[PDB]
């Protein structure tokens, strides 16, 4: 997605579990995308170095 | 752990160990 699931869900603004879903989305987004693609980038970067 | 007052009065221990506002 490049942006987490949030473009590929129902809108979570319904009252039940809104904040629960939002921490879920943002935690998923942050952790997997930025940290692990950065791990990959840094690995080949350190390889050239 | 209680919606509106979740981060505040529902769980202050984890709110102090970390500082989240949605759990």
């Amino acid at each position: 997605a490049g942006g987490g699931i949030g473009d590929e869900i129902e809108d979570p603004a319904g009252d039940e579990y809104e904040l629960y879903r939002v921490v879920f989305d943002i935690t998923f987004f942050f952790f997997v995308i930025v940290i692990l693609l950065a791990i990959i980038q840094g690995l080949i970067i350190d390889a050239f170095g | 752990r209680r919606l509106t007052a979740r981060e505040a009065a529902t769980a202050l221990a984890a709110l102090l160990w970390a500082v989240v506002a949605r759990a």
